[PDB]
């Protein structure tokens, strides 16, 4: 047996680096602003307990320095620098990390967190770089230039040029199609996008005016990563100008959550609410997000729609992290089983948000107005919350007076005989309120909720149940109404004598309508069409016949059966029976059933099969009216 | 001289941690009802590496038990109450900078 | 000046291709059936030009033996197995590849393709293996087993065990909790996901039958990758036995193309036209499309929606290529570009296919019966190809009975003074073909076209124009019809004979229209509701209304602007006129005026404002009637 180390091809790893790591070469420059995040948190650290190794300098700070002339981009910081080992080292030895070197030397009281830990990020710089020269000095070294073009060889020398005091000075000479990272709104774009909460000020150096011989941008990353802080040291106009930062608002947040898990998994988060929905959230396909994940202050990904369900998708955040694995090019998380307990968290988190903001009415009614469909949308996707949700909803009802009522309001107001919650569906607050099918409700004074945007069709449907009282449509079958003995009475009588006219308008009716039946739900509407139970609503009916993309196949059995429900109280119902039981074939009889029909499925919210021959009948009344 | 990188998880009766030292010589681990210690020499150089782990929770020494590999030395120790959950390895809040979790077989079993 | 050559540091750089190189751990047996294929291909090459390569062996073949037993899962390889010197060359040198080296050493003619080129692929074993132990033997050496747990050493040694004669056995020692990779269904989805299309039989064994001392699993791969033949060779049986093999399909694909493209970026493609649109095709907002892509026959991505556009994700497909340049994972490809022309390519032939099933009416009415969806749901997302997918369009009309006609038969029907091509939106084909604004189009024989889905209501938005021809929806203002003078001024002076009861009517209907007019696109209906030309239609806003997810101030903004539109010729009319001119404040106008503006809403498709409002006037004229 013979025992042998593994080697590498140096030649063919440099290249598995340069073109097969990372998938975009933009992230070149995050690579080299966290080299040097992490070269200013070293000598930050290390001047916490000697303030000597600031004497070479003490304004830690990062400068890009574009020459569009020279086709070079430089990167200046104030950090650690290197040593002559420690180029020869750490630039010369790839997969070596001299920032995981320094952090495992440390006690674990330090309060430090660096994010280089792969020891590859410095050789994509070698994406946009035909050559790269760092030009760097330590405090317990010469100044050197290290100097290489990637072709399996580096070069060292003393440094003759300008004396940097302390600091390191990674210079790009450009390939000649790479030079868009001179262009000073593509290095903001970049630096905006990855790099913004980096812990040191990243100035960019432009142009000469027109005079300003070098005009500064004078920091790309102008605000603070507050997310950091206690939640209880932060007031709410230090999140107002955060949330203004972070999503280029002009308007405030209506409501924020920060705070943090701690586990297997610690991370932070800010999670806001913004002020108005964002005019294309359910048009705008592609940002299925607005969670920005983040680990050590270095941007991860965002638009990964396994952070928060897709109806959160208006929760403008941020998550932080400093433990989370990553993929070698950075440019994602390594495993999908983290997103799970994140997206547990943030949406438990979230609905401790929103039922926080609804103890505050004035600041939920300015929720509600917007995110309604949300909640909405909540309750028809997510069967775990669903219970939580439900206690969100706001709704009109027939005793609020052009105002929206909570589910625990309505059971507040409920009579000792209701063990169901009525609830109707429809187009608008007024074609509701006015129906058919709330005429007897509102005679005894029993509570009808309106349901009034298609979304609520959606959610009603998973919105069985609420405190043990069953949700029932005032627009299906057999509405049970907490009636006395003496009306239960009164309606067997009323089925009894009307027995017959019920047959006679299911004959003139035939397929048309299920059944013909004498009712308990109307006052002074002669009839309305109800639906069977188990099925589509004229209210679902009307919204799935809407649905662009739905196969028509499941409207062809979906589409519950109609019930024709007869007033065995009104004045027409009493004269179609005197003349229905004269005469079976009357065609006055006829006449009059199938347009009571026609007029009971607009009333009830449908559409007709056919309008013009339904408007042709009102044509030859006003012609008898008129006299023609 | 200075402790081992070290890579943690857990399962609902087990505590894993895989101490990081390749080609490792001369491993020691003790398991104590309060505490875990490892020592053993790297084998790049002989490096002596220690880690005393002061642990979140008790465990069962007789159930506990530790693999050598020339990749990396595993211990598995028995949670003394299995289905205790564990935000963190030590009865302590520190931040200890060579240990992390083990994101490869780290799931919430819970 | 001193100069260095680039390190590694072995121990981190192994560490990374363990941890963060690949996301999921299933891929490893992809890369030992990749590196199994590769040798397979190889030896096969080194036999075509000296046949007594394979004396030590004439089977290629690659076999699976999970043993549950041992933890092991074993891969055998009759390939060309690996000598002394190359066993501590190529799996001892990390990112080294001897596939590179032995492709890179042939004639630029050879007829050859590997998928192996980065060198680490090998160690993607140890994502799932604590240990493995490769035992292999070349032609050229002895038999030797190579064994590592990637600790920083390997060993070797003469092994002398059972005699391959020639090939490798890669043996995975699993760890405790990666013993579902001995699970024989995890097996059959890793290999039948990945590496299905292998050119070279995997055979498993497994258990026992409980017979045979193991079951025999013949192939995995019992498909072959039919896109590598010429596409004028293969029958539409063979065709078929591919789609039913990559789709578990019980049907015929209903249409294919198979592409070749060469140049800069070459690819291969199969794409299969469904015989039946999928029962989620819409509703799976998870799948983006049914395309799966490949590189050297194995499997890169699916699901990747920069393949093909939405509005085709329906279509079935394979893409497979030899030089696209793949992510360190090969889960991805390094350049968004190679998919934007690979995108522009099988669109480009997608509607090729199309327009080659157009000219096979019956089976491009079992295309257009399901997947006219896409077509229309194209001509609104895609700007570039309306031109040629408006072709594919079919349609209902006036003048077809029940047969489906293109916008060219229209085009050739059409009256020599027709200008436009009228069409018309609604609920069905009866509410449609009967609507009052259809009559005097249908008397003058001019066509219409009828359109029917809610999709049809998007498609007219951007299909402004078809050979020249506008598309005019005959429920919008200013209906010009091809006419004549004489009529035009019999129009005039009808205009003139009725613009007091236009302002009477206006005056009644004031807010509820913009506008009352005389009109002659009515015969036999007495009045009908038409919009504006840059709102919505009257079934636009049906749709937009019914849009669970879209913020109704936002798209309401552009409602439809209602004009009531009078028959001059018609009884009612000529006797509301009379009246009208007899008294302006006549209560029995200001009844038949609110009663044909309601009726004219429904007969024209809209809702009314309140259908009660409305439904008690002819439970009224009911009452009347009846002398109630
Ligand atoms: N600007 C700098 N100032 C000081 N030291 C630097 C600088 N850039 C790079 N280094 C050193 O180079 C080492 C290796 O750098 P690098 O190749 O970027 O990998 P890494 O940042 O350590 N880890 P990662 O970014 O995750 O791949 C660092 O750990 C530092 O020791
Ligand atoms: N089963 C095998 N039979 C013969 N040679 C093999 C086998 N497996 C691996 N090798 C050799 O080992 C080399 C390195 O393997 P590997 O590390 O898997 O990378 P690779 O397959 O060459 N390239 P990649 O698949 O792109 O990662 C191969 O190129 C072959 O020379």
């Amino acid at each position: 047996v013979e025992t042998f180390a593994f080697q590498a091809e140096i030649a063919q790893l440099m290249s598995l680096i340069i073109n097969t790591f990372y998938s975009n070469k933009e992230i070149f420059l995050r690579e080299l602003i966290s080299n040097s995040s992490d070269a200013l948190d070293k000598i930050r650290y290390e001047s916490l307990t000697d303030p000597s190794k600031l004497d070479s300098g003490k304004e830690l700070h990062i400068n890009l320095i574009p020459n569009k002339q020279d086709r070079t981009l430089t990167i200046v910081d104030t950090g650690i620098g290197m040593t002559k080992a420690d180029l020869i080292n750490n630039l010369g030895t790839i997969a070596k990390s001299g920032t995981k070197a320094f952090m495992e030397a440390l006690q674990a009281g330090a309060d430090i967190s660096m994010i280089g830990q792969f020891g590859v990020g410095f050789y994509s710089a070698y994406l946009v770089a035909e050559k790269v020269t760092v030009i760097t000095k330590h405090n317990d070294d010469e100044q050197y230039a290290w100097e290489s073009s990637a072709g399996g060889s580096f070069t060292v020398r003393t440094d003759t040029g300008e004396p940097m005091g302390r600091g390191t000075k990674v210079i790009l000479h450009l390939k000649e199609d790479q030079t868009e990272y001179l262009e000073e709104r593509r290095i903001k774009e970049i630096v905006k996008k990855h790099s913004q909460f980096i812990g040191y000020p990243i100035t960019l150096f432009v142009e000469k005016e027109r005079k300003e011989k070098y005009i500064d941008q004078e920091e790309l990353n102008k605000t603070k990563p507050i997310w950091t802080r206690n939640p209880d040291d932060i007031t709410n106009e230090e999140y107002g100008e955060f949330y203004k930062s972070l999503t280029n608002d002009w308007e405030d947040h209506l409501a924020v959550k920060h705070f943090s898990v701690e586990g297997q998994l610690e991370f932070r988060a800010l999670l806001f609410v913004p002020r108005r929905a964002p005019f294309d959230l359910f048009e705008n396909r592609k940002k299925k997000n607005n969670i920005k994940l983040y680990v050590r202050r270095v941007f991860i990904m965002d638009n990964c729609e396994e952070l928060i369900p897709e109806y959160l998708n208006f929760i403008r955040g941020v998550v932080d992290s400093e433990d989370l694995p990553l993929n070698i090019s950075r440019e994602m998380l390594q495993q999908s089983k983290i997103l799970k307990v994140i997206r547990k968290n943030l949406v438990k988190k979230c609905l401790e948000l929103f039922t926080e903001l609804a103890e505050d009415k004035e600041n939920y009614k300015k929720f509600y107005e917007q995110f309604s469909k949300n909640i909405k949308l909540g309750i028809h996707e997510d069967s775990q919350n669903r219970k939580k949700l439900s206690e969100l909803l706001r709704y009109y009802t027939s005793a609020s007076g052009d105002e929206m009522v909570s589910l625990k309001d309505y059971c507040t107001r409920m009579k000792e005989n209701q063990k169901h919650i009525y609830y109707i569906t429809g187009e608008t607050k007024d074609q509701v309120a006015n129906s058919a099918f709330v005429e007897r409700l509102r005679k005894h004074g029993l509570e009808v909720i309106y349901m009034i945007e298609p979304i609520d069709e959606y959610c009603v449907q998973q919105l069985k149940e609420f405190e043990g009282k069953t949700l029932v449509s005032v627009t299906k079958e057999g509405l049970e109404l907490p009636e006395d003995e003496e009306e239960k009475k009164k309606q067997e009588e009323k089925k009894t004598k009307f027995e017959n006219l019920c047959k006679i308008m299911k004959d003139i009716l035939e397929k048309k309508v299920e059944k013909v039946v004498v009712s308990n739900r109307l006052v002074t509407s002669p009839c309305c069409i109800v639906t069977s139970t188990y099925g589509w609503t004229a209210n679902m009916e009307r919204i799935m016949k809407a649905q662009a993309l739905r196969d028509n196949s499941t409207m062809g059995y979906m589409a519950a059966k109609k019930h024709l429900e007869i007033n065995p109280d009104h004045s027409i119902i009493e004269t179609l029976r005197q003349k229905a039981e004269a005469d079976k074939n009357d065609k006055s009889v006829k006449d009059l059933v199938i347009l009571l029909y026609e007029t009971a499925l607009l009333s009830s919210g449908f559409s007709l099969e056919d309008p013009q021959t339904h408007a042709n009948r009102i044509y030859r009344m006003i012609k008898l009216g008129l006299g023609i | 001289m200075q402790p081992a990188s070290a890579k943690w998880y857990d399962r609902r009766d087990y505590v894993f941690i895989e101490f990081c030292v390749e080609d490792s010589k001369d491993v020691n681990v003790n398991f104590e009802k309060s505490k875990l210690t490892f020592s053993c020499l790297g084998g790049s150089d002989n490096f002596k590496h220690l880690n005393e782990i002061d642990l979140f929770h008790c465990i069962d020494p007789n159930d506990s038990k530790h693999k050598r590999t020339d990749r990396s030395i595993l211990c598995c120790l028995r949670k003394g109450e299995s289905g205790q959950s564990w935000p963190r390895l030590t009865k302590e809040r520190a931040k200890l900078n060579w240990l992390s979790v083990d994101f490869n077989n780290w799931k919430d079993w819970e």
